[PDB]
């Protein structure tokens, strides 16, 4: 959706949103894998354990 | 702990992730630091500014 | 023994609007004080996530 | 209508009148029923006129054919509303009042011509004391004061005869009774008599003032204020506003103040009021007239409405937001916008993208011209609405509206000239203004979200000029030097450079490919990357002798990148130059080698080629930046351990009692340095390779491919700084007041850092935020200061035919060369060929460009200094000429008539240190340390060549420069000076003259603790007026007997060894006398105060040191935020505190007498009979003991150099090299390239005036400044007459001086000081015949430079012949 | 503010220097969308005449 910069990034002396991306990126994938466990209707205790 | 986290959530530990162009669909030859983040927005709108 | 005081946390000398930063200690003065300044005159969105 | 000139001078009492139709009485504004100004109020419709549109005050004059028509119910003369703002009035007072600023205004003319103190007219003004106008009998005369008591005292005795007024009346009777004539020749015989320095300066100024007083035609009545004139009503405006409410005017509240103080002096002397109530009344009329004029400057100002005083006129001519810099130079301005800026080429370089809307409010007078034109729409009305309501023909006739018109695009500030460029708008969606991408970095406005301001040229001539002048094709090099402005940013060319890179032996190499279309296809395809070892057939064409072009294939070892780049790069340029490496200084001489081969028109083509494949390669590349990307080295951690393990062992030894608190700081800091430094080479050890990939069996060692090391390679910034922080260790902080942290931080950006550490950095970067935020504001008024001083310059002539010159020779700092002779007389016009043999003694033609043939030619040649035509040493009048300044930085070639000089050298100076002061210091901030203490090692290899020696061979076989001046050159098998160093006196050589020298080499022993008098013969040591007691004292010491005799000075001599001066008298084994070879008198050495004897009488004494070590640093400090000052006190002129005086006639210097310890040295030339003497304080450190036969300009004393006496004693040349060395090494240190040319005009600029000591025939007296190009046209008229000549002096004024010096005082008030310069422009009487530039732009007329250069020489012309 | 994806990538010149390129998603689901209030007052006040 959003594409950066990267040209002034690390002249700035700050990494910053790279953690803050990564931590997002985990984030994300943590929230489609409870979205796809949550389109099935399999278990709730499978869900209350992941 | 991030790349643990990454882990978890079933994605590469590296968090960096090659992607597709969405003109010629050719691939890169790195890949690209995706991810969510959060992002804000001041007054400065284009509508009073100019 | 030559221990007097000790400090509560480590957010005790940042305000509010400078430590809402995920990731602060990865970030120049400079820059740290730009980013509280773009957050601090943020503007609300339709749905608030 | 056109004026001439424009004139200042006394305003008379009749002529105010004059000017005036109508006397204002009552202090009524307005009714509060009606608005209709009162019959005899301030802006009554009778003095004034009338107030609406040809309509009478009671509204019975409708009709306005009636014009002229006085009512006889209100009298308002029917005429149009703009006669209220070209007429005043007039104010009738009862007692004259005595003008505020004609004596408060230094130096107090008014006490100069009375020749009174400003505390005496004070007092008489104030009515205070009294004072005696003219005194018929013997008892008093002019100018002399009495108390209350004494005028009572001197009243009852006379009568009838003794004249005293009380202060405005008392001063107009004394300038109407005093006579100019008579105090004039007074003063002129006074001056003949006594030549006492202070009173012969006062005569002399005073004798200038009247003499201009009475050149002017000026009355001395007119210094009084009798009817003072009234500001127009249209100034002082009163209209309601729209709250419902009245908007006063505080010029309004003064005046009415006034006429009310008037009001009641009028009605206090029709009733015959008392002594102190008149003198009250007219005290306070006084009070309200200075209010008036200068509002509260000599006392507390008037209350008022509300906390805030009132402003005067003195105010609003004075003050920073005055009318002068608010409302003439600069301000509003129809047919503008200001937008934001956008991301985005979507055009071409001389095309930008601009919104609908623009064009929808600025083209709209040009949407209904050409409506018309056509016929679509009926009226003027009609269309106005027909785009009001946006149809679709209205888009349709915008699109020829703005089809090939020119648009001015402006960033603020506009510090250089690219801040101003001119485009072609071209209809888009979204109504943000796009901008260039290679106009980023002559804008210098990065996309941050910056407003930029836009501008529609409406006349011909003005759009033709900003096609043809300011266009980004036509404009394309910095003024400031001849590189190409665009140094870029963009990753994106990075990855352009990343192209031209090499990579593993993949798949993809092991090919021959034929040309570059080849390779652009097979990576199109998908076949292999841009890093393949493929030769490529390359057909090349390079230039020919005549201009032709040679045609040559052949194959090249090369990538694909690589051909795909030489693909764009066009047919005129060699295959060379691209095949290396192309990062920062690779593209930027690329790009300076295809203008100065090809020319103008292909490079806009090839750079915007260039930067298209540049961005195309980078989106299809995708780059990025990772955690992972950036390693860190295991060995930090031994480091750090290794360091906090020698930390503890230092602690342990101070808790010994071993180390003290500097020591162990010094060390400490040592240790950390040496301890980074290991962490950044271990950390670029680790980052460099990164190549370990089997390469067909063996491997092979690369760089690598981390997008931080190939951004920091490839040039889009430039920081090792940035990597050492971002990857190994931060570095050292300072403290925020003291000294610099003896902790540092150990851990980086990458894992984490800690409370204490942020704290700790936090307090330097806002630091260096707050430091280079305050300093942005003092680069623009060094900038404001720099455009005033050289603002005249015109090019009249193309030569004036000079042939003295400097002789330039490269200045090398220390051993490397900084700026060699190509890159230092690059388009410079040459004068005085001087012959040197080089290969086959090649001559250099005279007057000719220095193209970059002749470059190559004098680097062939190994030309050690050309000498060419300066602009301190040009001659042609009002201004410079074209010969002087050589080759234009903006277009290419020699600059014609017109183009201003000074200006453009103001902002090229100007713009680095604003660029770098908000680039360098908004990305990153810190501290850094410097070193003091130096070594002896000499790494070129060259022999020993001498200059100006006189050495000779000592006793123990060594050559020891027995000189003061003596630089040690390098000289080479090719003839070149490499290296000079400053040897000082009695410096012990290694090797003779001529002989090879090796690197590594100990060549002198300048020890500063040991500085040994040279010795030539031996012989025994003779006390010359040298008793224990009197002169010298006796000091044990704890060695064995090597005692101290200290020669004690003037202030501890007894009364008999005043004038007995010691001395060493060397003498034989038997008493004879020894001569000094070569001179007839004998061997003494007189030993200056404060002497160090080590032997008494019996050994000879050898290598005496009487002298001390006293360190003092120059400047030269960090970057240009901490040295501003230097250089702002470079072009002002300052005196340092330790000025180094200077010879001023060569001869015999000897002392005199010595009064309090006060040195005296006297200088008795061989020639002149009449001695000099000269006053040196007693803490002076002199380097010679008696006075050698030094010449004129000899460094006397140590320490800095004062810029005005080296001017008045070696030459204007020696001096004005010296201040561009000065100014040009500050950019050196910082990195900057800024040719000499910029400071030679503003040197020139500053040597505009100087002074005559002579006796001529024209208007030229002793102690007279005049202008320069004045005294050069004297000059040349005494020499075509053949009459006697005068001799000038030329001396060096800072910028204050200077400007105020200048003859335009338009611009001289405009820029600062107004009101001094326009009571001396109204005293003195001065005429400005429209000289300086900032006059013109008041005034709203063509420029007397440029395209106006035209329009200049037919009006002169024109004046010319009648 | 809002919670978007982010790329870090070089582009044709979309992301010359420090800027953002958004898509049209972004536009088509409202986000990053306020709403503004502009005050506008018609006052009523009688002449002299």
């Amino acid at each position: 959706d959003i594409v950066l910069n990267p040209l002034g990034v690390p002249s700035r002396m700050n990494i910053g949103q790279i953690l803050e991306t990564h931590l997002g990126m985990a984030a994300k994938g943590i929230g489609d894998k409870i979205n796809a466990m949550l389109k099935q209707q399999q278990e709730v205790a499978k869900l209350r354990e992941f | 702990e991030i790349k643990e986290l990454l882990k978890l959530g079933d994605l590469p530990t590296s968090g960096q992730i090659r992607l597709y162009d969405g003109r010629t669909g050719e691939q890169f030859e790195r890949p690209v630091t995706v991810g969510y983040m959060y992002m804000l927005k001041l007054n400065h709108l284009v509508d009073d500014k100019m | 023994d030559q221990v007097d005081y000790m400090d509560v946390s480590t957010q005790q000398v940042v305000s509010v609007g400078a430590s809402l930063i995920p990731f602060l200690e990865h970030d120049d003065a400079n820059r740290a004080l730009m980013g509280a300044n773009m957050q601090r005159q943020a503007v609300p969105t339709l749905r608030a996530d | 209508e056109e004026f001439d000139a424009i004139k200042i001078a006394l305003a008379s009492p009749d002529m105010i009148r004059s000017w005036s139709f109508g006397e204002v009485k009552k202090p009524e504004t307005i009714n509060y029923r009606t608005f209709k100004p009162e019959r005899d109020g301030l802006f009554c419709a009778r003095i004034f006129g009338p107030v609406k549109d040809y309509e009478c005050l009671c509204g019975k004059y409708k009709r306005l054919k009636h014009r002229g028509v006085i009512c006889e119910k209100c009298g308002v003369e029917v005429t149009q509303t703009k006669v209220r703002r070209e007429r005043m009035g007039h104010i009738e007072l009862a007692s004259p009042t005595a003008h505020i600023w004609f004596l408060k205004s230094l130096p107090s003319r008014i006490g100069l011509l009375l020749d009174m103190p400003l505390r005496d007219i004070e007092r008489v003004l104030y009515f205070e004391s009294y004072v005696v106008i003219e005194g018929g009998m013997t008892n008093l005369e002019r100018q002399q004061i009495l108390t209350e008591e004494q005028y009572l005292d001197a009243l009852e005795e006379f009568g009838d005869e003794f004249d005293a007024k009380m202060g405005a009346e008392a001063i107009q009777a004394l300038l109407k009774s005093m006579d100019l004539e008579q105090e004039c020749e007074q003063l002129r015989e006074e001056l003949n008599e006594t030549n006492s320095e202070t009173k012969r300066k006062k005569l002399t100024k005073r004798i200038k003032l009247l003499e201009a007083f009475v050149q002017s035609g000026n009355k001395p009545e007119w210094m009084i204020l009798t009817v003072l004139p009234v500001l127009p009503p249209d100034l002082r405006p009163l209209v309601p506003l729209d709250g419902g409410r009245f908007a006063t005017s505080d010029l309004n509240d003064l005046y009415r103040r006034v006429i009310n103080r008037n009001n009641r002096l009028k009605r206090l002397l029709d009733l015959a009021a008392p002594d102190i109530i008149v003198r009250n009344e007219k005290r306070m009329l006084q009070e309200a007239v200075d209010a008036l004029l200068d509002n509260g400057r000599r006392g507390r100002a008037i209350t008022g409405s509300n906390k805030r005083p009132l402003k005067s006129l003195a105010d609003m001519i004075k003050g920073k937001q005055g009318r002068f810099r608010q409302n003439l130079l600069g301000k509003r301005v129809d047919y503008s916008g200001r937008s934001v800026i956008t991301v985005g080429p979507y055009l071409r370089l001389h095309q930008c993208g601009l919104p609908k809307k623009m064009a929808l409010e600025l083209f709209k007078p040009f949407i209904y011209g050409k409506l018309e034109l056509r016929g679509l729409a009926t009226t003027i009305k009609a269309a106005k609405k027909m785009v009001e309501r946006e149809e679709a023909v209205v888009w349709d006739i915008l699109d020829e509206v703005i089809r090939e018109h020119p648009v001015l695009l402006n960033r603020a500030p506009t510090l250089h000239r690219l801040g101003i460029q001119a485009f072609e708008p071209v209809l888009i969606e979204g109504k943000a203004i796009q901008l260039h991408p290679l106009v980023c970095a002559a804008y210098n406005a990065d996309f941050d979200g910056d407003q930029m301001a836009v501008h529609v040229p409406l006349t011909l001539e003005a759009q033709l000029e900003a096609r043809a002048l300011m266009m980004s094709t036509n404009n394309i090099l910095s003024p400031a030097n001849g590189e190409p402005i665009i140094v870029p940013s963009q990753d994106v060319v990075l990855g352009l450079y990343y192209m031209t890179r090499d990579c593993v032996n993949a798949k993809g190499e092991g090919m021959v490919l034929t040309g570059p279309k080849e390779a652009e296809r097979l990576y199109r395809s998908g076949l292999a990357s841009l890093h393949a070892r493929v030769k490529v057939r390359i057909t090349e064409y390079e230039k020919d002798a005549n201009g032709e072009l040679v045609a040559k294939t052949s194959l090249k070892d090369t990538t694909v990148g690589r051909a795909i780049l030489w693909m764009i790069v066009p047919k005129g340029l060699p295959y060379s130059i691209v095949n290396q490496a192309l990062g920062k200084k690779a593209i930027s001489k690329m790009l300076n080698t295809c203008y100065r081969i090809l020319g103008l028109k292909p490079t806009v083509i090839f750079a915007d080629q260039i930067m298209y494949t540049g961005f195309a390669y980078a989106a299809r590349s995708g780059a990025s930046v990772g955690i992972d990307d950036m390693v860190i080295p295991e060995k930090k951690h031994e480091i750090i351990s290794e360091a906090e393990a020698e930390v503890a062992e230092i602690q342990e030894q101070f808790q010994s009692g071993l180390v003290t608190a500097g020591e162990r700081y010094n060390k400490v800091i040592d240790i950390w340095a040496a301890a980074n430094d290991r962490v950044s080479k271990a950390m670029m050890d680790n980052l460099q390779t990164e190549t370990v990939i089997n390469r067909d069996g063996q491997e092979e060692k690369q760089v690598s491919f981390n997008s931080i090391y190939m951004m920091a390679d490839s040039g889009a910034r430039g920081s090792a700084a940035q990597i050492r922080q971002l990857a190994g260790m931060r570095g050292l902080m300072a403290k925020p007041d003291g000294s610099i942290i003896e902790t540092p931080i150990t851990a980086n950006f990458r894992e984490g850092l800690n409370v204490l550490q942020y704290f700790i950095s936090t307090h330097g970067a806002r630091k260096g935020l707050a430091d280079t935020a305050l300093k942005t504001a003092n680069s623009g008024y060094l900038t404001r200061r720099l455009v005033d001083v050289a603002q005249d310059l015109v090019v009249t002539e193309d030569d004036c035919g000079t042939h003295e010159g400097i002789m330039m020779t490269p200045v090398i700092e220390g051993g490397d060369v900084k700026e060699p002779l190509r890159d230092r007389v690059l388009g410079r016009v040459t004068a005085e060929d001087v012959l040197k043999p080089g290969t086959a003694d090649i001559l250099v033609p005279r007057n000719t460009l220095l193209h970059e043939q002749w470059c190559d030619l004098l680097e062939e040649n190994s030309v050690d200094a050309v000498k060419v035509r300066s602009v301190v040493s040009c001659d042609t009048d009002f201004g410079v000429c074209a010969h002087c300044y050589g080759r234009d930085l903006a277009r290419g070639h020699i600059i014609n008539k017109g183009e201003a000089i000074g200006v453009i050298a103001a902002q090229s100076i100007g713009e680095p240190g604003t660029q770098l002061t908000m680039r360098t210091f908004h990305i990153g901030g810190a501290a850094s340390r410097a070193a003091a203490e130096s070594s002896i090692q000499v790494k070129n290899k060259g022999s020993i060549k001498l200059s100006n020696v006189k050495s000779v061979v000592n006793s123990s076989g060594k050559l020891v420069i027995t000189s003061r001046n003596t630089e040690l050159k390098l000289i080479d098998e090719f003839g070149r000076t490499k290296e000079s160093y400053k040897v000082p006196y009695g410096a012990v050589l290694a090797k003779g003259d001529g002989e090879q020298v090796a690197g590594g080499e100990t060549v002198a022993n300048w020890d500063p603790h040991t500085m040994p008098v040279i010795t030539e013969v031996s012989g025994f040591v003779r006390f010359t007026d040298m008793i224990d007691g009197q002169t010298i004292t006796r000091q044990t010491d704890e060695l064995t007997g090597l005692s101290s005799l200290v020669v004690l000075d003037s202030a501890e001599r007894t009364a008999g060894g005043k004038d007995l001066r010691p001395a060493l008298k060397i003498v034989d084994a038997q008493g004879n006398d020894v001569l000094i070879p070569g001179t007839d008198m004998p061997a003494q050495y007189f030993l200056p105060g404060k002497a160090i004897v080590q032997l008494e009488d019996g050994v000879q004494i050898s290598s005496g040191d009487t002298l001390a070590r006293i360190p003092q640093e120059s400047g030269g400090t960090k970057d240009i935020t901490g040295g501003l000052p230097r250089v702002a006190d470079l072009f002002e002129a300052r005196r340092p505190k330790e000025p180094a005086i200077l010879a001023e006639i060569s001869g015999i210097v000897s002392f005199g007498k010595e009064t309090k310890g006060k040195r005296r040295l006297v200088i008795t030339p061989v020639d002149g009979s009449d001695p000099y003497e000269e006053m040196i304080p007693k803490w002076r450190q002199l380097n010679v003991f008696e006075g050698e036969r030094v010449e004129r300009g000899d460094v006397i004393s140590d320490g800095p150099e004062a810029p005005h006496d080296i001017l008045r004693l070696r030459g204007v040349h020696a001096v004005t090299r010296y201040i561009v060395n000065e100014v040009q090494d500050v950019y050196r240190l910082q990195g900057v390239k800024i040719n000499d040319k910029h400071i030679e005009v503003i040197v020139r600029q500053m040597l505009r005036k100087a002074t005559i000591v002579n006796a001529g025939s024209s208007d030229f007296l002793e102690g007279e400044q005049v202008e320069y190009s004045r005294v050069k046209i004297a000059n040349r008229e005494l020499e075509a007459n053949g009459k006697v000549g005068a001799t000038y002096s030329r001396d060096l004024l800072g910028i204050t001086k200077a400007s105020l010096a200048t003859e335009s005082f338009i611009s001289a008030a405009s820029f600062q000081e107004t009101t001094r310069v326009l009571t001396e422009a109204a005293v003195a009487g001065k005429r400005d015949e429209l000289r300086g530039l900032k006059e013109n732009v008041i005034v709203g007329r063509l420029i007397p430079a440029g395209t106006g250069y035209a329009y200049h020489q037919d009006r002169m012309r024109r004046r010319a012949a009648g | 503010g809002q919670n978007m994806r982010v790329a870090f990538m070089p582009w044709n010149g979309y992301n010359f220097e420090d800027s953002i390129l958004v898509s049209e998603r972004v536009v088509q689901e409202d986000r990053f969308t306020t709403i503004h209030i502009q005050e506008l007052a018609c006052v009523s006040r009688d002449t002299k005449l």
